[PDB]
Parts: structure tokens; C-alpha cells; sequence
RNA sequence: UUUGAUGAAUAACUUUUCGAAUCGCAUGGCCUUGUGCUGGCGAUGGUUCAUUCAAAUUUCUGCCCUAUCAACUUUCGAUGGUAGGAUAGUGGCCUACCAUGGUUUCAACGGGUAACGGGGAAUAAGGGUUCGAUUCCGGAGAGGGAGCCUGAGAAACG
RNA sequence: AUACAGUGAAACUGCGAAUGCUCAUUAAAUCAGUUAUCGUUUAUUUGAUAGUCAUGGUAUAACUGUGGUAA
């Protein structure tokens, strides 16, 4: 049950000090330094799950890899972000090009767009 | 180039006969780059207290190099400037370009020359084609706008008047100084 | 901790009294900053209220003045040569208030010769400055008195010595030499 | 004085704090005494 | 000798310019107490440097004004005055004499010997055991 | 991790990333607003002194603002703990091989003691100290102060047993060889004195020497050798002497670096190379083949060194510095790295293939 | 303890409210404000105890932020705003004003006040000083800091200020022979002409005052407020003239 | 000679602090009808100073029995000076450098005090013989020594 | 209402959370009184108070999903 943390060169579980703005450690009370045990950065013969990321495609279309594709659930908030997404300019408003998300409620068909930040 | 390390880093190595100086031929070679960056830092306006201290630091740093070096700096100032129409003619300038941009450049120039005289009062040099032509050049079109423009251009009239005042003041001070 | 109470000194009668309370927060004494000379590293302390008090532990550059004609520039320090409190302090060169330092002469002589036109040593009446002053101009190493608490201000301000001050300090050095 | 004057008196907290120590000489002291005599003084 | 201590004993924030020449070497600052007291000419011409001097040092005298009788004068720059005053004992309804042996910093501008009605005023705390400073002298 | 020199591979595994002319505080703040092995190997203002345990398992080092001591644990590569101090500790020693018992000379003319239970009490030394060494065969804490005072207080009693008066105005170092339990006193009047316990008397006085400036020295460093035979010393002009004890003449001389004072000399054991470590405050430490006086290597930390130490086994040089991360060096040609640091071999393999 | 205090018993209430002793267990603590707490009157006491306009705390809160009570021109939204001595509380819905002034028994007293007399309020001028940009500011007893006052204003003065704009109009310098209002000390409530002053630097400046039974009496200068000359007050004082029978 | 009037910024230095990229409502006026300009009445913040709530030290005034307690302090500076660090701030609070002091039979000092003590502190006893009711006790602790952290205010001990 | 405006959980952020019981006894100590702070600090209260880009970049939490471990 212990995780992998980048930086500590040992293939052994270590009791380190873990802090606020770092990985693997989500403290309850704000800002302190607690002592916690994490499994060191060198992968050894005792690990259980390893996380790897596809970078360059090879030969095989794999279903849960290549065939599946989630859409991004959320969308932009800022008008300049909308500009950067769509290739807009300073002059045209984005009230018409804000993303339109459609919802149903029984048979009523309502829809929403976010409040434009800035 | 960094701003938060600008002044301190200048005093770290750019101060002469101390720690980490620059060799003769090399420093001769890297004159233009120092000149360009210091011209940029001068062209930064002193609209805040930090920018005030930065401009004060810039002008305090400048006069410690050497006479041809600061002459080259003043030469780059004149090169941003010009005197060609006025001094190919006697006193006439054919291209009637006395725009607000031109006079703004002139006022920046008279600001920096006021700065360098005030820092190197009894020591700074006077190159002929470097100071004399742009000074009376700027004063000439200052009075040209003062004469040929009515009060409808309060913007032009105000900063032409201040341009005239500063040019005359620095002319008087350079006379007192050299 | 390090306190500045009176709750430990002997009474004026000359007897030891009773312990009163655990030592508080406001009656605190912080840790003394032996400010050395070097790459300027400043450290902030949050003191009572929202007050910020700076402790620079090292420095090269201080702000120095002549009231001889009223000029003041930021210069690079050189060394510690006297201080009335402790010989060890003078030795290890941990600058304090009222310290006697050797300071550079270069920007000051640059201003002097750019402001007068007369070479130092080697406005006439004002140009007849003091002889030991121009001798130290020739030496390139001036005597200054840091007259500011560094471990409170986080700054280092000094003034170059003048006649009777320089006289007594020179006498101090020549008696200690 | 404050601490300048050498108050020769026993200290309780450092009485047996490092008392005692076994004599870990790697010498027999005899030739080293002859040798210290036969040092650079001779 | 006036400057016989380790540092240059001078009155701070006081500038003398050696350029323009003068009559007395250092223009010596001194302010007035007010409060009915008069500044002394011995302090005005006084060449001593006492930052605890009520006239020439940078100390303020605002508050209680008392007086006392000196017994011992064997310190530097400070003395102890002993004041035997009447004390009332109501369970006997009898009076008694009780003396406070209270100290006070003195200025060298005033020379005080045993047998002195000295008028003092309190200040901000001067040292560990003193908060008074002499202003007025009446020796006998 | 950086490798710079050509004859020999240095490895700045720790510490600064930019050498010189970049302040760590502003660079750190700017980089955070825009690898390492020990968790929090820092003191955020500067560091002063380092000594590693003979157990080879703790590393204890002092730090300057909020003057404190960090004890690091190799079994966990982090702070075992942190402990504030009353004043900026000057120099320390570790009584037992463990991290527990420690005792040190402290800038306010005093000393402090430390245990796993925290702290044991302080005593004001009469005059301003310079160095403290503990004779181990019988418990003798002895301190060289300025002047002519070698106070020798035993721990059978706790009393200040006896001062060794000296013919000197200034003492600046003391040391001892563990076999030859002689008190060696290096005093900045160009003089070294040799004393012996159970005699409490001078064994020798010597080391009057000369430089090109012909100025009086400041005898900075004294150190022993594991032979119990040869001692070395180091002078303020940056000049080191290796003396066989049987000769008054210098067996080996070392005009090294620049005229800044040599500040730590520590020999090192390799079966091939019995060598010497000479470091000064001109941001250089030098690695000399002792037998011929051949400078094998040199490490350039690019910030001021406050102390140097090596791991007893092989491989790393811990340097205490003026900069923020006090750092260390793995020399492969020196040898491997010990029991808590075993894969830097591999990572220097990728940086060598780099 | 760890800081200031927030609860306070009925018995510890200051006298010049004239309360009972067992309406509750804790008294309304004054808010911190433009008057000192040891001499101020909170509006809940004023509108619950004295004038009986309201009778429960929630009710008086309800009126206060029905926004009817105006204090010193402005409106308040405090349940415990510290109204103080010689002050102004009006009310629009009754079309009335009340100048608050001390009595001879050391207790507060309302004075029914018409509109134009309520238009102004006096202030004991504490001190004037040169602030930034070299301008002068004058500070009264009640936190009133006014730029550009009279140069003839000295310390220990009395200035009448119109309240519709918060601006100084009139001034009286304390001299000998003035209509004092005694505020503190032993002898609060006895109003007559002063006799004179004894000066005590490092100490006090005592004032001898002869009241209308031709009786003199000595009070601290800090307890002095200035009204005017004899036979002309700037305030419509009530019946009694500071006389206790 | 009086009656009355006036006073009695420079040089730089620095992690920039700043001089609002924030909520409730005016709808007009003018022509350039752009939806252009312009604007008024209500909230949240920020610069400093005052004032308020507090807090820190501090002047002096007051409390038992006992000399079967005559010594006490420099053995953490005891007393004082000078200088510096430290503190929000003075001050031996702390360190150097020094001087060698202070308290005392007017009994210092010391001892015991049942010091659950006393304070008109507290409302009183609207007539109990002295008695009620309230308030301050004073400090420390929150497994135990040691060290650190924020906030205006903590040496917080959940 | 084709930007939202009602309402609103999770969270950012502002402020409070410095007004709990048990154990130990000091005679200028404490406490009461009275000062001083031309010698200090102050969140809050109220009062004044600063001519020196038709709008710049970020990020998260939550959510989605995939997992680990007896926890």
C-alpha cells in the first residue's frame, strides 16, 4: 500500500518528511511537516503496480489504449482562453461562441454555458 | 539583463579595479552591448520609486568606463537622433517632420544628456559632431513649433516649450561645465 | 528560551527571590546575528504585531556619507580594523554598530575628480581638503565608521571619519600597534 | 568574576558523564617515553 | 582627560564642520528642562559627555520631583541619598523615623558632597536601580 | 550531479546548480515561481561545521541562522531531528560513536552538552576559545583559547583541572594523534608546542618558519596522521607542511592555490593512494598524493567552504559552505560509496555515458 | 488572561447609567468606539433603560437597523454604539433631538433639543499638530481630526462644529473667568465661573472655580470643558444650573 | 518708550510599499447616434495618522510573628560606568571594557506564618452584636523533560 | 434568458476558534492605590488622509477514469 516518490534513491520503504506543495502526500492540518513512509524511487522486486505512459505508438491498435478516447468533460472559463481556442480576435464577442452544454430533465431540454471569466 | 539582479550584479563585476573585471580587448569588443542595454534601461521611464532608483543607478554607473566609450554612447544617442537636413543646409530643414514622436525622442535625449553632464560635471568630454548639432537642432525645431504653431496644439506646445527649456538649460550647463 | 526578563537578577537587597511564572512571549530575546562580510543574505523575522525586522547576515555594500560636503553613496566594504567592544569581534570581522572599517576609495575619488577636476594627492579652497584624507585617497583605502545596527535594520550605514574622530581612532590604532 | 576566574570545584552533572574510560593505549609507554626524550630535542 | 574611554565619547547627532572655522571647537547642543528649573552655565560650557546628564544628554524629565540628603559619594557619576522621613503607626498612634536609601545619577556639572539638599526628578529608567536624576543643588 | 575535471571525475551530486554569480535566494524563488538524496540537506543561510559518526550512520552538522544543529540519519536520508542553539556554535565533537553524546565550544565564551534527552548544562570558559579536542583514552576535554591558555578539564571529576600556560599571545589550533596521545598546539606565532599527559609538560616547541613575504604566519591548521608518527600543519599564506616528527626540516612543502589561509587538512586512506586534503576559503579543496607531493585532484565548490570532511569508508566528501545547500562530492577513482548510497554508481554511469 | 475581556457582570456597570442590579447577569458591553468606555453610554441602555422606547434587545436591534436613529448626523447600526458625553442623538420619527450632558449627581441626562440647536456640537480641543505636507490637524476629545483649523486654536480649547458638514465654525480659548463645565474628578456637576489656575509641571494644573452659590473648588485641568462667559452659554442647559438641593 | 502684529529640504540607500485590473443603482445631456462621450447616489480594500479595545514595563503609597535570626550580596553582574547585541521599547536584560560596590540594628537578612489567606475587593447586615452575598486568590499543569511553528494578542500544549 | 442572474451541495478565500478542569503557597512578592511612557505595541472601533489597461498571465479543488493496500 505504499506509493512511489521521485527523488529518493533507494529500493526500500523510507520514513521521510512530507509537506504541503509536493506529491504523494495530502495533509489534513494546513502546512505542517509530517513523518510518513514512502517506497523509494528505484523500482525493485517488491513493487505491485507500475504506472507507465504511452509516448510513441507502435504496431498494434489496442482497445483500451488506442480505440478508446475520453472527451474532456469541462471547458474554458476565460474570454482570452476562448480566443486562444477558436482563433478569435479582440473585437468579436464570445457570448455567441461560448460552449453550449445540453441537459435533459424528463422531457424538458435545457442547456447551459459558463459565466465568462474576464 | 535581469532586473532584480541588475544593480547588485553591476556592482559585482562592472565596478572597476575590484572583483571580476573585464580584460582590455574583450571590454573594447563588448562595448556595444553594454551601450544598447543601458540605453534600454534609460528609455525605461521613471514612473515609480523603483524605476527612479534604477535610473539613478544607471546614470551613476555610466561615467566610470573611459572617454571614447562614453563618446560612443553619446554617438549612439546622436545616431538615434540626426542632424542631416539642418547641417547639409545652413539652417533650413526640408522635411517638416516635427511630430510628437520626434520631439519625444528629442526630450528623452535632452534628459539623458542632462543626466550625463550632471554626473560627469567637470570631467565629461565634448565631441563636435555629437553634441553641438543635435542641441541647436532640437532648439531650432522647438522654436519652429513655438513660432509656426498656435495654441490649438497644447500637447505639442507644452512639450515643445519644455524641450526648449531643457535644451537651453543643458546648453548653459555644458558651457559652465567644459 | 532566550528571555530578557528581570525575573532572574538579584534584588537590590542582595537576595534571591521566588520563581513567578513561565517565561512569556513578549519578554523574549531573539538570537544574535553575527553579521559577517560576504554575499548578502537577508532573513526576515515577524515581530510582534505584523512588524518585519530584517537580519542581513552578510554584506559587501553599505551606504556611506560625508557631511564634509554632504554626499552619500553605496560602496563596497573591504575590512574590519577596529571596534571598541571586542578584540575578537574586530579580529573575525563581524561588523556591528560603531565599527571601524576599511572601505573603498574609488567611486568617491571618481566623484571628487569629476566634480573638481583636481587629481587627489600627487573651487580651490574647497579643493584644499584634509591631508590625511587625500593620503588615504592615494592609499585607496578609507576609514569609515558603521553607525547603524545591522542586526536590526538589515542595513549598513557608515560615515568616513573626520579630524578629531580620525585622530582618536588613529591614536587608538597606533597605541594598539 | 563572571567566568574568567577559575573556580576549581567539582561538577555534579559531568561527574560520571564520561567517567571512567579503559586505557586504550596501543603502546606500552616505555619506548615512547624514551622516544619522546629522543625526539627533536635530541 | 575627557575622552579616556574605549570609544570616542561624543554627543551624537551633533555635527561640527572643520571647513568653516569657529570659536569653540564643538557647538554643543543642550536643551531646557522647563518645569521651573534653570539650565546651568556650567552645563552650557560643560565639556563632559554624559548621555545620562539631564541637560546635555538625550534624557527627559517628566513626572515626579523629589529631594533628598546624600550620604555616600563613592561611585562614578552617581550617588546614594538617604531620606529619613516620618512614618505613622496607628496601632500605637506613634510616629517613627524611616529612611529610604535611594540612589541617583548625578551630572559632573554639579559638584555634590555629603550634607546636600539635592532636588531630583524622575526619568525613564536609567539603570537597574535608578530612575532619578539630580537637577538642583543646595550644599552645606 | 555534475562532472567537470578531465583527469579525474568530480561529482557535485548535491548543492548549487549554478556555480558563481547567481544568488540562490532570488534564483530559488524565481525558479519555484516559474536528483537530490537527503531530504532537506540545507540550512537556508549558511553552514559551518560537519563531522560524521564513526558508526557511519548519522551525519551531524550545524547551521547558522536560527543557529541550530541538524542530525541526519542515513537509515532514512532525512533529518533525524533539528535542535536550536543559544548562540552560533563554533566547534564541536562527538563523544561516543553514536549521535547521542555531543559537546561543543560556543561563541559566547561557553560550552554546551547534548544528549538524546536534549541538552546538558553550559559552563562559561574564562576566555574566548578557539578549538576543543577530547582525549579519549582518559576523558579529557581540553580547549585552546586565545592568549596562552590550554584549559584541560577532566570528566572523571568535571573540574577544570589545569591550564597549560604557553609562551604565546595567540593560539589557533589544537589536535592530538590517537596513538601518540600528545597535545599538539598550533599557535599563530609560527610556533607549535607538544605536550604529554601524566607529565603535563612541554615535549617540544618548534615550527618557526618563513615565507616569501617574510611576515609572521598565522598557524591555521594542525592535523595528525594515522601512523602516530607524522603531523601536518597549515599557514595563513596558504602554505602546508608535512612533517615527519623525527625531523625539524619540512618533509614535504605545499604552496597551493592562492594566499588565502589553508583551513582544513585531512589525509585519506586508499591502498594505492595515501593522500592529503588541503582546503582554503578560496573555494578550492586539493587532493595531493602525499608521498611525492603530487596534487592528484581538486574540487571547486564555487562558494566559500566552511569545512570539509570525508566519509570514512570511501567515496564522498561532505563540504560545509556559505551557500544554501551544503553539499558533497562522489569521487569514483577514490572508490565506491557506502551502505546507504549504493546506486550513485549507476547514476554516474548514465552521466558518464552523457 | 490571554487578552481582552468580553463578558461583564451587572454589578460592575459604571454608575452613570443608573441601572438596576438584576435585569440580567451580564451587562451590555460598550463597543469600542469614538468615546472611552468608562464614560460612554451604549444605545441599548439609552433606548431600553432610560427612555423606554424599546424594552427587549432583539426589539432595539430591530429598530436600530430599521435605520431611524441618527447619531452625530450619521446613522448607526450598532446595538452597542458608544454614545458619549455632550453628544447628539436625534430621531426622525418623533422629530426630536437630545443633547446628552452630565448632571450634578454624576449621571447622564438627556436634554430635549430642537433642530437648529442640534445642528451643532462642541468639542474639547485636545491638541493641534503639524501633520504631513506641513498641514495642521486638530484633535478633539472624541476622535475628531480636522484639517486646517484656526491658528488661534491652542491645546485645551473648545470649538463648536456644525454637524451637517462636519466643519468647524466657532472657537473659544480657555482663559481666566470662563463658564467651565466640570466633567471629571471629585466635583463633577458644579458649574460656575472659574477662579484661576495653579500650574504644576511634571504634575497637574489645578483650577479653582466659583459656582453660583459663590463657592470655589479645585479640579483637574483634564476635567475641564469650556462653554463660554458668564450669563451666556452656547448650550440650552436644563433647569438646575448644576445645583443639588 | 506702549496699544497691537510675523517667524523664531538635500545627498543617496532598498526584493518595492504603493497611487483599487472588486460589488449596489443613475439615463440624462450632446451629436460625432457612436449604442460615442459624459456623469451622479450605495458596498468591499488600500497609505498614514489620530482615536478606541487592549497589552507591556514603571513612579510612589500601603500587610503578620520573630534577633532563640547579624550579617547579606559579588559562588547568572553583586553596585555603577562606557560600548554593542537583543527586544515592539528603556534598562547589566545579555557580552565586552572596566571601576569595587550595595543592604543593615531605623534589625537588613533569616526563620516560622495553619498565606483555603487577605483585600471597606465586594453588595452590605432596610436592626444577626459584626453577620450575610459577590469579586481578586497567586502560579503551574493538560503522559514526562527538550525544541519549533501562526496570529493583533499564545511561549496555544486537544 | 442563445453568458449567467432563483436556489444550491463539494471546495477557494476572509475572520473567529487567545472569553477547559486538575494540582503547588509567595509577606514590597502579590494585591489594592497612585503615577510615567519626549520610551513602546495594537487585528477591531470611529475620524481624517494618496494626480506623481474596451482590461496581462495563471492554477486548483471538485469532476471523469484507472489503481494500490488488511488500513
Amino acid at each position: 500500500g505504499f506509493p512511489m516518490k521521485q527523488g529518493v534513491l533507494l529500493p526500500t520503504r523510507i520514513k521521510l518528511l512530507l509537506t504541503k506543495n509536493v506529491s504523494c502526500y495530502r495533509p489534513r492540518r494546513d502546512g505542517e511537516r509530517k513523518r510518513k513512509s514512502v517506497r523509494g524511487a528505484i523500482v525493485g522486486p517488491d513493487l505491485a503496480v507500475l504506472a507507465l505512459v504511452i509516448v510513441k505508438k507502435g504496431e498494434q491498435e489496442l482497445e483500451g489504449l488506442t480505440d478508446t478516447t475520453v472527451p474532456k468533460r469541462l471547458g474554458p472559463k476565460r474570454a482570452n482562453n476562448i480566443r486562444k481556442f477558436f482563433g478569435l480576435s479582440k473585437e468579436d464577442d464570445v457570448r455567441d461562441f461560448v460552449i453550449r452544454r445540453e441537459v435533459t430533465k424528463g422531457e424538458k431540454t435545457y442547456t447551459k454555458a459558463p459565466k465568462i471569466q474576464r | 539583463l535581469d532586473d532584480t539582479l541588475f544593480k547588485d550584479e553591476i556592482t559585482t563585476f562592472l565596478t572597476e579595479n575590484g572583483s571580476q573585471s573585464i580584460k582590455a580587448e574583450d571590454e573594447k569588443v563588448v562595448m556595444p552591448y553594454v551601450l544598447r542595454i543601458f540605453f534600454g534601461r534609460a528609455q525605461v521611464p521613471p514612473t515609480s520609486g523603483q524605476k527612479r532608483s534604477r535610473k539613478i543607478a544607471v546614470i551613476s554607473v555610466l561615467p566610470n568606463f573611459k572617454k571614447p566609450y562614453i563618446n560612443d554612447f553619446l554617438s549612439l544617442a546622436s545616431e538615434r537622433l540626426d542632424y542631416n537636413y539642418f547641417f547639409g543646409n545652413s539652417h533650413q530643414i526640408n522635411s517638416s517632420k516635427a511630430t510628437l514622436k520626434t520631439i519625444r525622442r528629442m526630450t528623452g535625449f535632452v534628459n539623458i544628456v542632462n543626466s550625463t553632464l550632471s554626473v560627469l560635471r567637470t570631467n565629461f568630454p565634448l565631441h563636435t559632431n555629437s553634441v553641438l548639432q543635435p542641441l541647436i537642432y532640437s532648439i531650432a525645431m522647438a522654436y519652429y513649433v513655438l513660432d509656426t504653431e498656435s495654441t490649438e496644439e497644447v500637447h505639442l506646445r507644452k512639450m515643445a516649450s519644455n524641450l526648449r527649456q531643457q535644451g537651453l538649460k543643458c546648453l548653459s550647463s555644458v558651457f559652465e561645465f567644459v | 528560551g532566550i528571555s530578557r526578563d528581570s525575573r532572574h537578577k538579584r534584588s537590590a537587597t542582595g537576595a534571591k527571590r521566588a520563581q513567578f511564572r513561565k517565561k512569556r512571549k513578549f519578554e523574549l530575546g531573539r538570537q544574535p546575528a553575527n553579521t559577517k562580510i560576504g554575499a548578502k543574505r537577508i532573513h526576515s523575522v515577524r515581530t510582534r504585531g505584523g512588524n518585519k525586522k530584517y537580519r542581513a547576515l552578510r554584506i559587501e555594500t553599505g551606504n556611506f556619507s560625508w557631511a564634509s560636503e554632504g554626499i552619500s553613496k553605496k560602496t563596497r566594504i573591504a575590512g574590519v580594523v577596529y571596534h571598541p567592544s571586542n578584540n575578537e569581534l574586530v579580529r573575525t570581522n563581524t561588523l556591528t554598530k560603531a565599527a571601524i572599517v576599511q572601505i573603498d576609495a574609488t567611486p568617491f575619488r571618481q566623484w571628487f575628480e569629476a566634480h573638481y577636476g583636481q587629481t587627489l594627492g600627487k573651487r580651490a579652497a574647497s579643493a584644499k581638503i584634509e591631508s590625511s584624507v587625500e593620503s588615504q585617497f592615494s592609499a585607496g583605502r578609507l576609514y569609515a565608521c558603521i553607525s547603524s545596527r545591522p542586526g536590526q535594520s538589515g542595513r549598513c550605514d557608515g560615515y568616513i571619519l573626520e579630524g578629531e574622530e580620525l585622530a582618536f581612532y588613529l591614536r587608538r590604532l597606533t597605541a594598539k600597534k | 568574576s563572571k567566568g574568567r576566574k577559575l573556580n576549581y570545584s567539582v561538577q555534579d552533572p559531568i561527574a560520571n558523564y564520561e567517567a571512567p574510560i579503559t586505557s586504550g593505549y596501543k603502546w606500552s609507554d616505555d619506548q615512547i617515553d624514551e622516544f619522546f626524550a629522543g625526539l627533536l630535542g635530541q | 582627560t575627557v575622552q579616556s574611554e574605549r570609544a570616542f565619547q561624543k554627543q551624537p547627532h551633533i555635527f561640527n564642520n572643520p571647513k568653516v572655522k569657529t570659536s569653540k571647537r564643538t557647538k554643543r547642543w543642550y536643551k531646557n528642562a522647563g518645569l521651573g528649573f534653570k539650565t546651568p552655565k556650567t552645563a552650557i560650557e560643560g565639556s563632559y559627555i554624559d548621555k545620562k546628564c539631564p541637560f546635555t544628554g538625550l534624557v527627559s524629565i517628566r513626572g515626579k520631583i523629589l529631594t533628598g540628603t546624600v550620604v555616600s559619594t563613592k561611585m562614578h557619576r552617581t550617588i546614594v541619598i538617604r531620606r529619613a522621613y516620618l512614618h505613622y503607626i496607628p496601632k500605637y498612634n506613634r510616629y517613627e523615623k524611616r529612611h529610604k536609601n535611594v540612589p541617583v545619577h548625578v551630572s559632573p556639572a554639579f559638584r555634590v558632597q555629603v550634607g546636600d539638599i539635592v532636588t531630583v526628578g524622575q526619568c525613564r529608567p536609567i539603570s537597574k536601580t535608578v530612575r532619578f536624576n539630580v537637577v538642583k543643588v543646595s550644599a552645606a | 550531479k555534475s562532472t567537470s575535471a578531465n583527469d579525474v571525475s568530480v561529482y557535485q551530486v548535491s548543492g548549487t546548480n549554478v556555480s558563481r554569480s547567481l544568488p540562490d535566494w532570488i534564483a530559488k524563488k524565481r525558479k519555484r515561481q516559474l536528483v537530490e538524496l537527503i531530504q532537506d540537506f540545507e540550512f537556508s543561510e549558511a553552514s559551518n561545521k560537519i563531522k560524521v559518526s564513526r558508526d557511519g550512520q548519522y551525519c551531524m552538522a550545524t547551521g547558522t541562522y536560527k543557529p541550530q544543529i541538524h542530525v541526519y540519519d542515513f537509515a532514512n536520508l532525512s533529518l533525524k531531528f533539528d535542535r536550536h542553539t543559544d548562540a552560533e556554535n563554533v566547534d564541536f565533537t562527538i563523544l561516543s560513536d553514536d549521535w547521542t553524546k555531543s559537546v561543543h565550544l560556543q561563541n559566547d565564551r561557553s560550552i554546551q552538552f547534548q544528549n538524546k534527552g536534549g541538552l546538558h548544562y553550559t559552563t562559561r570558559i574564562p576566555k574566548f576559545g578557539r578549538s576543543l579536542v577530547y582525549n579519549k583514552v582518559n576523558c579529557d576535554l581540553y580547549v585552546g583559547a586565545s592568549g596562552n591558555e590550554l584549559y584541560r578539564l577532566n570528566l572523571e571529576k568535571g573540574r577544570f583541572l589545569n591550564p597549560f600556560k604557553l609562551d604565546t599571545e595567540g593560539v589557533n589550533h589544537v589536535s592530538i594523534n590517537e596513538v601518540n596521545g600528545l597535545l599538539a598546539a598550533g599557535t599563530e606565532t609560527n610556533v607549535v608546542e607538544f605536550w604529554d599527559p601524566r607529565s603535563r609538560s612541554r615535549v617540544s616547541k618548534l615550527y618557526l618558519e618563513n615565507n616569501i613575504d617574510n611576515r609572521p604566519f598565522q598557524v591555521t591548521t594542525t592535523s595528525f596522521r594515522n601512523d602516530g608518527l607524522t603531523f601536518a600543519c597549515g599557514t595563513s599564506n596558504g602554505y602546508s607542511y608535512i612533517y615527519d616528527l623525527r625531523t625539524s626540516e619540512p618533509s614535504i612543502i605545499k604552496d597551493q592555490g592562492y594566499g588565502f589561509d589553508i583551513k582544513k587538512i585531512i589525509w585519506l586512506d586508499n591502498v594505492g593512494t595515501e593522500n592529503k586534503i588541503v582546503t582554503c576559503d578560496k573555494r578550492i579543496a586539493k587532493i595531493w598524493d602525499r608521498l611525492d607531493g603530487k596534487a592528484y585532484a581538486s574540487m571547486e565548490p564555487s562558494v566559500d567552504i566552511n569545512d570539509i570532511e570525508h566519509v570514512p569508508g570511501t567515496g564522498m566528501f561532505f563540504t560545509a559552505n556559505e551557500s544554501i545547500p551544503m553539499h558533497t562530492y562522489y569521487i569514483p577513482s577514490l572508490g565506491p560509496s557506502p551502505r546507504w548510497c549504493s546506486f550513485l554508481d549507476s547514476i554516474t554511469e548514465e552521466l558518464e555515458e552523457k | 488572561a490571554r487578552g481582552p475581556k468580553k463578558h461583564l457582570k451587572r454589578l460592575a456597570a459604571p454608575h452613570h447609567w443608573l441601572l438596576d442590579k438584576l435585569s440580567g447577569c451580564y451587562a451590555p458591553r460598550p463597543s469600542a468606539g469614538p468615546h472611552k468606555l468608562r464614560e460612554s453610554l451604549p444605545l441599548i441602555v439609552f433606548l431600553r433603560n432610560r427612555l423606554k422606547y424599546a424594552l427587549n434587545g432583539r426589539e432595539v436591534k430591530a429598530i436600530l437597523m430599521q435605520r431611524h436613529v441618527k447619531v452625530d448626523g450619521k446613522v448607526r447600526t450598532d446595538t452597542t454604539y458608544p454614545a458619549g458625553f455632550m453628544d447628539v442623538i436625534t430621531l426622525d420619527a418623533t422629530n426630536e433631538n437630545f443633547r446628552l450632558v452630565y448632571d450634578v449627581k454624576g449621571r447622564f441626562a438627556v436634554h430635549r433639543i430642537t433642530d437648529e440647536e442640534a445642528s451643532y456640537k462642541l468639542g474639547k480641543v485636545k491638541k493641534v499638530q503639524l501633520g504631513k505636507k506641513g498641514v495642521p490637524y486638530v484633535v478633539t476629545h472624541d476622535g475628531r481630526t480636522i484639517r486646517y483649523p484656526d491658528p488661534n486654536i491652542k491645546v485645551n480649547d473648545t470649538v463648536k462644529i456644525d454637524l451637517a458638514s462636519g466643519k468647524i465654525t466657532d472657537f473659544i480659548k480657555f482663559d481666566a473667568g470662563k463658564l467651565v463645565y466640570v466633567t471629571g474628578g471629585r466635583n463633577l456637576g458644579r458649574i460656575g465661573t472659574i477662579v484661576h489656575k495653579e500650574r504644576h509641571d511634571g504634575g497637574f494644573d489645578l483650577v479653582h472655580i466659583k459656582d453660583s452659590l459663590d463657592n470655589t473648588f479645585v479640579t483637574r485641568l483634564n476635567n475641564v470643558f469650556v462653554i463660554g462667559e458668564q450669563g451666556k452659554p452656547y448650550i440650552s442647559l436644563p433647569k438646575g444650573k448644576g445645583i443639588k438641593l
